[PDB]
């Protein structure tokens, strides 16, 4: 009589194989508004 | 000979400096730098090499409105510690400002008063300007005025109020800072101009027709006040009036001694060229009731005195047919005990003209520093605002926390009581 060959794996040893790793490249890149520039322009060289 | 120093405290102080000081610099010749490419003595001085320093102080117990004229074009203009500052504002407190932080900045205040009164040979006044609506505008204002009138006590001391309007306030803790300030202005002050800002809105309103003003144009004005003020003692003209002689024929009984202003050639140049801007029609607009610089309309009070200033190519002869017109209408009415109530000044000098700002080439001016019973009112608005603050008690352990005792919130409104009090009794 042959020998029924245990074919068997358990949830340990199935059910996760390694996944690849998440793709993450990506910063916030905030294009900065350049300072609006200033004339409040003054009082001395506004009127006189 | 014939100097004045003026001095300011208040962020509003520093700022009506910037107008005020420029058009001095004007008005002589002075470039930016302090370089002219002896009428400037009373506001400025000579250093050498054409260099004019003026006579002014800065006070301020906040930094930031003092470092904008110390980084911009004039810091070369001031000497460098003629603007003097603190660390802490005052912080729309009257305690702070009078007993507190104002205390320290104080030395430094005198002390370079005092070195800016001895270059003097026969000083005039002291022309202070400040805003009594906020903390070292009325705090350490007050005390100045504490310390100026035991130090020199024969000066007059001029003084350019910022007075709370009725319905623009800008701040709510306003109203205990204005009646808590009243003494330093009632007792140690000889002139109390009173302006305040609305007045200066409705006139660029429908004058100048800037619809929408800011504060640099309300500077405008006032800047104009005191070149029609300090005319005659810089320049020549027909009659002249110094600041002794407008404390005394403008001026009655010691305690009443609140004037108004009101310049009128106010016009821009859009209309100013289509109209004769003469003797009769200036002085007309100038006692209009809804030119005054106070939100005070004189219809109910009575004129005690005025002091027109004429200012330009004006005739005497069209200055006494200026002053027979406006004294024979009834919508004018004098005090019983003034048979004259005009003291007429006319300077050759015409006005300054504005390239840039807001007004525009007039050939002759007027302003009128005029005292009337009708100034009864712009402290009865505030006692309405002050009782019914301190009926609650409110906003006062800000006062109390830093050495200000509940006493003198009481006879601080009973020094303003009397203060009204007095005023119906010499119109009677
Ligand atoms: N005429 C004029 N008034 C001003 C100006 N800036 C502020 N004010 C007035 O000043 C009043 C209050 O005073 P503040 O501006 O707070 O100045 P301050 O006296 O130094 O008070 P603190 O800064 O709190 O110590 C406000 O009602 C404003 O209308 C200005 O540039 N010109
Ligand atoms: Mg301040």
């Amino acid at each position: 009589p042959p020998t029924l060959p245990f074919h068997g794996e358990s949830a340990y040893r199935t059910d996760y194989v390694p996944k690849p790793l998440p793709e993450v490249a990506k910063p916030v890149e905030v294009k900065l508004p350049p300072t609006l520039p200033f004339n409040a322009q003054s009082c001395y060289r506004s009127e006189y | 000979m014939r100097e004045v120093i003026s001095i300011h405290v208040g962020q509003a102080g520093i700022q009506i400096g910037n107008a005020c000081w420029e058009l001095f610099c004007l008005e002589h010749g002075i470039q930016p730098d302090g370089q002219m490419p002896d009428a400037f003595n009373t506001f400025f001085s000579e250093t050498g090499a054409g260099k004019h320093v003026p006579r002014c102080v800065f006070l301020d117990l906040e930094p930031t409105v003092v470092d904008e004229v110390r980084t911009g074009t004039y810091r070369h203009l001031f000497h460098p510690e003629q603007l003097i500052s603190g660390k802490e504002d005052a912080a729309n407190n009257f305690a702070r400002g009078h007993y507190t932080i104002g205390k320290e900045i104080v030395d430094l205040s005198l002390d370079r008063i005092r070195k800016l009164a001895d270059n003097c040979t026969g000083l005039q006044g002291f022309l202070m300007f400040n805003a009594v609506g906020g903390g070292t505008g009325s705090g350490l204002g007050c005390l100045l005025l504490e310390r100026l009138s035991v130090d020199y006590g024969k000066k007059s001391k001029l003084n350019f109020c910022s007075w709370p309007s009725p319905q623009v306030s800008t701040a709510v803790v306003e109203p205990y800072n204005s009646v808590l300030s009243t003494h330093s202005l009632l007792e140690h002050t000889d002139v109390a101009v009173m302006l305040d800002n609305e007045a200066i809105y409705d006139i660029c309103r429908r004058n100048l027709d800037i619809e929408r003003p800011t504060y640099t144009n309300l500077n405008r004005l006032i800047a104009q006040v005191i070149s029609s003020l300090t005319a005659s003692l810089r320049f020549d003209g027909a009659l002249n009036v110094d600041v002794t002689e407008f404390q005394t024929n403008l001026v009655p009984y010691p305690r009443i001694h609140f004037m108004l202003s009101s310049y009128a050639p106010i016009i821009s140049a859009e209309k100013a060229y289509h109209e004769q801007l003469s003797v009769a029609e200036i002085t007309n607009s100038a006692f209009e009731p809804a030119s005054m610089m106070a939100k005070c309309d004189p219809r109910h009070g009575k004129y005690m005195a005025c002091c027109l200033m004429y200012r330009g190519d004006v005739v005497p002869k069209d200055v006494n047919a200026a002053v027979a017109t406006i004294k024979t209408k009834r919508t004018i009415q004098f005090v019983d005990w003034c048979p004259t109530g005009f003291k007429c000044g006319i300077n050759y000098q015409p006005p300054t003209v504005v390239p840039g700002g807001d007004l525009a080439k007039v050939m002759r001016a007027v302003c009128m520093i005029s005292n009337s019973t009708a100034i009864a009112e712009v402290f009865s608005r505030m006692d309405h605002k002050f009782d019914l603050m301190y009926a609650k008690r409110a906003f006062v352990h800000w006062y109390v926390g830093e050495g200000m005792e509940e006493g003198e919130f009481s006879e601080a409104r009973e020094d303003l009581a009397a203060l009204e009090k007095d005023y119906e009794e010499v119109g009677i």
